[PDB]
Parts: C-alpha cells; sequence; structure tokens
C-alpha cells in the first residue's frame, strides 16, 4: 500500500531552476527519512539528497552541493527537490525512495520503496563493482552475482531489481535479508568486501538488472554499476 | 538533563596535535547534534555503522570524542581500513568502526606566516598503532643499524615533525581540524541521548 508519486520535471536548459514534487501515500510519511537518486539514460543509480524525518538533518552528493536542496512538508506527506543552476549531467530519471527503519534505529539506512520517477533533461567513498555486466540463461537456471567492495562494509550491503522501465526494487537487506513480498528463490550471502546475490531457478520475470548497494559508510550512499540478466 | 559539552571539542581554540590526539569522553547528557548537522561549512562528515541523519533521536552507552589537526589530504586516513602515516603511526580506526568523523579546514586558525610549528605527527615507529592507540613517547629512533642510546644524531631521529602549516600552502597541505565521535552501544542504560 505504500505509494510515492514523482512530479516535476521535463526539458530545461543549463543555469536554470526546477523543483521536484514527491507525494507519498500509504505509511506515515513523518516517521521515515527520505532520499532522492537519479539515473542518467543508459547509466546505474546515484545517490542525490537525504532529509530526515523531521528536515533537521540533510546530506548531498558532492556533485549536486550547494545547487540541490532537499525540503519536506510533512502536513501534505510530500518531498521536494529545489534543483537549481541545472546542467548537462543532472539529466536523469530521479526517484524519491522511503527508508527503511523507524527514527529511533541506529542502522544504516537503505531504499525500502521508490517512486516510478520523473525525468530531467538539460538541453545543450566505498566503491562498488559487479561481476559479471551482463549474462544469459534460461528459465530453471542458477545465476550468481558478484558484489565486491573497495573497502570493508561489513553486512550493510543491498540488492535492489530494476526491470526495463521502472523503479528499482528493495530485493535483499543486510547481506541476506529478504524484503517482504520477495520470492524465496532470491537469496544474499556474504560479508566484508565479498557479497553474492543468487537466483537459484530463474523465472520469466526475473530479467532485469540487478544492482548491490552499501550503506554502512554514509553519505554517500553507494551502488554497484548494475548486473543485466536475460533470459534466452 | 545537562547538555553534551560538544561546543567544548569543536570550538576549543587550540587543537591537540594528531600524535597526542585528544580524548573526551560524552556521558549523562542529552547529545544535542542539531549545530553539527545547521553548519554548511564542514568539508567531511560521514558516518560509519550508523545511520547518519537520526543522530538526534539515538541513545548511546557513551560517546567518545576525539579531536586533533592533520592535513587536508590525510583526512581520507580517518577512517576504517586505511594506511599512511597518520593511520599507521598517530591514530587507528579499527576495521568495524562506529561512528562519525567531521573535519574542517582551520587554516585561518592554524596556520601562520613563516610555519605554525606547534602542530606535530609521528612520521617515524617502529610498528603500526593498534585502533584508538595513543603514541606520546619520544624516544629516539634508530633509523641505522647503530643503536641510539637515546642520543639524537646521524642515523638517530626525533620521531615526532612538525607540519609547519602556512597559509599560503595548497588546500591538500592546509591543516583540518577534525572530531571522530565514537558511538557506545553496549547492553549497559544509554547515559547519552539525542533531544528527541
Amino acid at each position: 500500500e505504500v505509494h510515492l508519486v514523482e512530479s516535476g520535471g521535463g526539458v530545461v536548459q543549463p543555469g536554470r531552476s526546477l523543483k521536484l514534487s514527491c507525494a507519498a501515500s500509504g505509511f506515515t510519511f513523518s516517521s521515515y527519512g527520505m532520499h532522492w537518486v537519479r539515473q542518467a539514460p543508459g547509466k546505474g543509480l546515484e545517490w542525490v539528497a537525504v532529509i530526515s524525518h523531521d528536515g533537521s538533518s540533510k546530506f548531498y552528493a558532492d556533485s549536486v552541493k550547494g545547487r540541490f536542496t532537499i525540503s519536506r512538508d510533512n502536513s501534505k506527506n510530500t518531498l521536494y527537490l529545489q534543483m537549481n543552476s541545472l546542467r548537462a549531467e543532472d539529466t536523469a530519471v530521479y526517484y524519491c525512495a522511503k527508508e527503511f527503519y523507524d527514527s529511533g534505529n541506529y542502522r544504516p539506512e537503505l531504499f525500502d520503496y521508490w517512486g516510478q520517477g520523473t525525468t530531467i533533461t538539460v538541453s545543450s567513498e566505498i566503491v562498488l563493482t559487479q561481476s559479471p555486466s551482463s549474462l544469459s540463461a534460461s528459465v530453471g537456471d542458477r545465476v550468481t552475482i558478484t558484489c565486491r567492495a573497495s573497502q570493508s562494509i561489513s553486512s550493510y550491503l543491498n540488492w535492489y531489481q530494476q526491470k526495463p522501465g521502472k523503479a528499482p526494487k528493495l530485493l535483499i537487506y543486510a547481506a541476506s535479508s529478504l524484503q517482504s513480498g520477495v520470492p524465496s528463490r532470491f537469496s544474499g550471502s556474504g560479508s566484508g568486501t565479498d557479497f553474492t546475490l543468487t537466483i537459484s531457478s530463474l523465472q520469466p520475470e526475473d530479467f532485469a538488472t540487478y544492482y548491490c548497494q552499501q550503506s554502512y559508510s554514509t553519505p554517500p550512499w553507494t551502488f554497484g554499476q548494475g548486473t543485466k540478466v536475460e533470459i534466452k | 538533563t545537562n547538555l553534551c559539552p560538544f561546543g567544548e571539542v569543536f570550538n576549543a581554540t587550540r587543537f591537540a596535535s594528531v600524535y597526542a590526539w585528544n580524548r573526551k569522553r560524552i556521558s549523562n547528557c542529552v547529545a544535542d547534534y542539531s549545530v553539527l548537522y545547521n553548519s554548511a561549512s564542514f568539508s567531511t562528515f560521514k558516518c560509519y555503522g550508523v545511520s547518519p541523519t537520526k543522530l538526534n533521536d539515538l541513545c548511546f552507552t557513551n560517546v567518545y570524542a576525539d579531536s586533533f589537526v592533520i592535513r587536508g589530504d590525510e583526512v581520507r586516513q580517518i577512517a576504517p581500513g586505511q594506511t599512511g602515516k597518520i593511520a599507521d603511526y598517530n591514530y587507528k580506526l579499527p576495521d568495524d568502526f562506529t561512528g562519525c568523523v567531521i573535519a574542517w579546514n582551520s587554516n585561518n586558525l592554524d596556520s601562520k606566516v613563516g610555519g605554525n610549528y606547534n602542530y606535530l605527527y609521528r612520521l617515524f615507529r617502529k610498528s603500526n598503532l593498534k585502533p584508538f592507540e595513543r603514541d606520546i613517547s619520544t624516544e629516539i629512533y634508530q633509523a641505522g643499524s647503530t643503536p641510539c642510546n637515546g642520543v639524537e644524531g646521524f642515523n638517530c631521529y626525533f620521531p615526532l615533525q612538525s607540519y609547519g602549516f602556512q597559509p599560503t600552502n595548497g588546500v591538500g597541505y592546509q591543516p583540518y581540524r577534525v572530531v571522530v565521535l565514537s558511538f557506545e552501544l553496549l547492553h549497559a542504560p544509554a547515559t547519552v541521548c539525542g533531544p528527541k
């Protein structure tokens, strides 16, 4: 029942301004931190900004610091991103994402639910590496995806599924815990610098790009470059 | 009920040299991180093992605030799993660290024309420090094969080196003030809680 609806995107020239909005429903909006994450066309996921449940704490990716402002109105259940001084490499789909734990939980945070995104086109840290980059397999096969971290991240490694054209979906959190509603064929293992996602018997609906991301050392939250899984 | 003395740590007029890094134990107080969150002037503010946005809503058994001056391109060493003169010989964090590292450019406070020779780092050591070890010894370092018998001379060096901060240095060579907050998650009752 969680719903997140982004709006405000469009085509703009460099140096212009644009306000994005994210309307939330189906959960207690004021209990959760919220994030913006973006994805340039043909590229991977890049964390943009975070705001705590009451708006008192805010962090930004270095590439947007001083130009973007994250904001929230808990009376309207709406998250904002004020983007000023826009530029070509800000072109991307922008997603809002709800945090996973409540406000009194110390644990490294992650992206429970994502909206479908709003598109922006601008006119004319711990590094994670995934292997393989792409693979083709058949229904019923085992698929194994590796994620290596440049630096120990303990257990705070999460996996997302992104179907073509859809918002990402949390599959695994804290290296091996299954997100609710995720089928049992998905499992995760590992610790430190070495993690594996396995799909034990690939199904037709599993063709997607799979991303790891680390929550140990933040900001910034960082992502692997993605592993594309195709069904032959 | 009293507020934690973060102002004494962050706003102290002098900081420690990194080899003699200073530790404030933060206990039995309300930790208001709001003035930290409100500043736009930190060059580094990065947590490890904790959500960085929820500090005002968290409870810890104890908090330690360690503080010192290093040069800008060494702030990267103030993190788990790093190496270099600072991480090896001056201030070592453990691999599974739980806490946050805050740093800011302090060229305006800690440099001077001609050179600030008050800030030192340990340049020579026979082995690496263990995490949260502090070494303030000044034993002569044997660089050659012949023992020093506590006397400086050829091949026998004072182990501490002056930074000599000057305000016209490049930013990577300017002084940075660092505060490391270590968060204690024991099973004893919490004594350091945020305002909410």
